[PDB]
């Protein structure tokens, strides 16, 4: 905080470092699907269904 | 002798005016997968065998 009227304002004597690892998601694998031959097979009969 | 699976476009009138079977050659092939005739330049995706 900004000081003014002096205080018995608290200072910290020494410090440590800390490492705070961070894992943000940001890519999936990039797909491509074809429900024509996902719903059904080389078989025709679904195909015009 | 056996089935066919071939594109169709359609002018206003709903009346046919261009088509390509699927089984004549290589490019047509894409042709029947994406449903776009004079297909333009670019990478297409997940075509099957
Ligand atoms: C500075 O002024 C404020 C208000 O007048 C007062 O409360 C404060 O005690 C003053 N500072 C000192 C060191 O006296
Ligand atoms: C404060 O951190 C320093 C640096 O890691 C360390 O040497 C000291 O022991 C710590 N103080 C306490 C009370 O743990
Ligand atoms: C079909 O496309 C042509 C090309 O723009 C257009 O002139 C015609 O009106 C369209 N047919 C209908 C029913 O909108």
């Amino acid at each position: 905080a900004p000081v003014t009227n002096e205080r018995y304002t608290e200072m910290p004597l020494d410090h440590q470092l800390i490492l705070t690892e961070q894992f943000l998601q940001t890519t999936m694998p990039k797909f491509s699907v074809s429900c024509e031959t996902y719903i059904c097979d080389v078989s025709k009969a679904c195909k015009n269904l | 002798k056996d089935i066919s699976t071939v594109l169709v476009e359609t002018n206003s009138g709903g009346s046919v005016f261009r088509y390509s079977y699927c089984a004549d050659g290589f490019v047509n092939g894409l042709q029947c997968k994406l449903r776009l005739f004079d297909i333009p330049p670019g990478v297409y995706s997940n075509s099957e065998v």
